[PDB]
RNA sequence: GGGGCUGAUUCUGGAUUCGACGGGAUUUGCGAAACCCAAGGUGCAUGCCGAGGGGCGGUUGGCCUCGUAAAAAGCCGCAAAAAAUAGUCGC
RNA sequence: CGUCGUAGUCCGGAUUGGAGUCUGCAACUCGACUCCAUGAAGUCGGAAUCGCUAGUAAUCGUGGAUCAGAAUGCCACGGUG
């Protein structure tokens, strides 16, 4: 519906913990490419310096330079609106060892866009090995049942 | 009309020995009191208008005024013609009954009352002055107000100046600093 | 507590400083060390500097203190609130 | 003045804590039998430094000194 | 070189991005740094030349100290150079 | 044996103001005991989850070391079963 450009790859990449609906802070130009614009989610991730959790990777086509004024940076840095009482997650389990934050997915919360992060680690090639052995484990399992119990 | 008569029959003297005048009506007198209390947040809540009208009426008798809007700011998102606040004015009798009635109980009152501001005069002394609510009046109930509206009141007065404004308040007893 | 029969623990130079004090009438606060010492009527009147580590903080002694510490009205930590 | 829509008008005891008994007429209703006013208030009628005192002994010099 | 449609989540003239980040930094108690101005103490303090200053040098010349003039001591720089990066990812 | 009768209860004993006591030169931070007084919560508790196969589970009390005192912690002891 109102599901805008999401980074599904982090999700198989990462294990999500827990999820912040906090919104995203941009200037002019591009919001309406968020319409349509051609925005891309990739490479997504939090750079905390003291309060200011800014996302860092994210590359959204300018569609006009109409106004040649101001430099065009589509790798802008955006800050990040959320709550003072829920960002104590963020300057706490993330400097552990590799915990990281990263944003899933951006929609639409009426006229206004919202940014879904999550708080998430590496899996070193073995944590998917295993996860997809587990998930065809249980397929597996469930088929031989079926099977055996006719 | 007590307050009234007793004082007028002492300021007339004390002012004419003091500001060498010729006639006795040109002496600063009280025209009136006229007191107001904005409640321009009933945009959306009407029945807070409803409250500081009854509030007022319970402090002293009569039925306020609906002040509406004329040119309907777009900052506070207002309309012409809309009910924004309530005023009320009180000319001789309740005059003088108002003005001792919120002097007397309002001399004891809610936070350090070291006499109040003697830089309150409107350029030509009628002494506009402000109250925080309306729980410094017996008349209002402690405990049954559900909100606090105070009273921007102003002592409109005949003053040509404001030392004679300071005058007239001190002799009718007012807390100057 | 202390036994009733024992007595009170004002110190040898604490006392000599209150009696200077009440008998030269200076107002001039008079500063403390002691933490764990008794308070005496004598000092109703005059201000106390008690010292904590941090600050000499003062107290002005009410009638409504002998029998009881002096270093209860002066605390050690630094906190009102966690936010 | 108009017809019955104004409210009450009824006479009324401004009697304080202190011995001030006044005539007042108001709305309030009932008697006022108020509290401290400007007549015992600590602004004009003395106790310019009776605000506030250092306590006052009571059962504290008991039984030890 | 010209016209025509879109630069509008309403095409519905009234959006608290709910949230961090500037605002009179509007508001209630309060510590001389959210400040602050003739009296109990009675000591050698005010303008006086000052004295060059914490490990080192300097501050609007009266921010330290005095009593017959000085060691300067309350702040800055030399200094505390370790500030330099989500995760997965050659040995 | 009596007694209470299904109730925030004569259950539950915590927080509170004050009182002394043990104790160690000193219990405001910071002891424990006491008894008069307020008498909280809580009314078998989700997903989960742990221990036990016999004189053991489970209940009741006592004893021991640390140390001026300051054990629901620790180590032991038996009764019921
Ligand atoms: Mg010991
Ligand atoms: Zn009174």
């Amino acid at each position: 519906s109102a599901t805008i450009a999401l980074n599904k790859r982090a999700r198989h990449e990462y294990f999500i913990e827990e999820e912040f609906e906090a919104g995203l802070a941009l200037q002019g130009w591009e919001v309406k490419s968020l319409r349509a614009g051609k925005a891309n989610i990739s490479d997504s991730y939090v750079l905390l310096r003291d309060g200011e959790a800014f996302l860092f990777g994210a590359n959204i086509t300018p569609m006009a330079v109409a106004s040649t004024h101001v430099v065009c940076d589509p790798t802008r840095t955006r800050k990040l609106l959320l709550n003072q009482r829920e960002l104590d997650s963020l300057y706490g389990r993330v400097n552990r060892e590799g915990y990281t934050v990263v944003a899933l997915s951006l929609y639409w919360k009426n006229a206004w866009c919202k940014v879904k992060i999550g708080v998430a680690k590496g899996k070193k090639q073995h944590d998917k090995r295993s996860d997809i052995k587990e998930r065809e484990w249980q397929v597996d399992k469930a088929r031989i049942m079926k099977n055996a119990h006719r | 009309a007590k307050l009234h008569d007793y004082y007028k029959d002492e300021v007339v003297k004390k002012l004419m020995t003091e500001f060498n005048y010729n006639s006795v009506m040109q002496v600063p007198r009280v025209e009136k009191i006229t007191l107001n209390m904005g409640v321009g947040e009933a945009i959306a809540d009407k029945k807070l208008l409803d409250n500081a009208a009854a509030d007022l009426a319970a402090i002293s008798g009569q039925k306020p005024l609906i002040t509406k809007a004329r040119k309907s700011v777009a900052g506070f998102k207002i309309r012409q013609g809309y009910p924004i606040g309530c005023k009320v004015t009180l000319r001789g009798e309740r005059m003088w009954e108002f003005f001792e009635r919120l002097i007397t109980i309002a001399v004891p009152r809610i936070r350090d009352f070291r006499g109040l501001s003697a830089k309150s005069f409107d350029g030509r002394g009628n002494y506009s002055m402000g109250v925080r609510e309306q729980i410094i009046f017996p008349e209002i109930d402690y405990d049954k107000v559900d909100r606090v509206r105070g009273l921007d009141i102003t002592i409109t007065t005949t003053a040509k100046s404001d030392e004679e404004g300071r005058a007239l308040l001190a002799a009718f007893d007012f807390p100057f600093r | 507590p202390r036994s009733l029969k024992k007595g009170p623990f004002i110190d040898l130079h604490l006392l000599k400083k209150v009696e200077k004090a009440v008998e030269s009438g200076d107002k001039k606060p008079l500063r403390t060390w002691s933490r764990r010492s008794t308070i005496f009527p004598n000092m109703i009147g005059l201000t106390i500097a008690v010292h904590n580590g941090r600050q000499h903080v003062p107290v002005f002694v009410t009638d409504e203190m002998v029998g009881h510490k002096l270093g209860e009205f002066a605390p050690t930590r630094t906190y009102r609130g966690h936010a | 003045m108009k017809k019955d829509i104004h409210p009450k008008y009824e006479e009324i005891t401004a009697s304080c804590s202190c011995g001030n008994v006044m005539k007042i007429r108001s709305t309030v209703g009932h008697d006022l039998n108020l509290d401290v006013c400007s007549k015992c208030h600590p602004f004009f009628t003395g106790k310019q430094r009776d605000v506030a005192t250092g306590g006052r002994v009571d059962r504290f010099n008991k039984r030890f000194n």
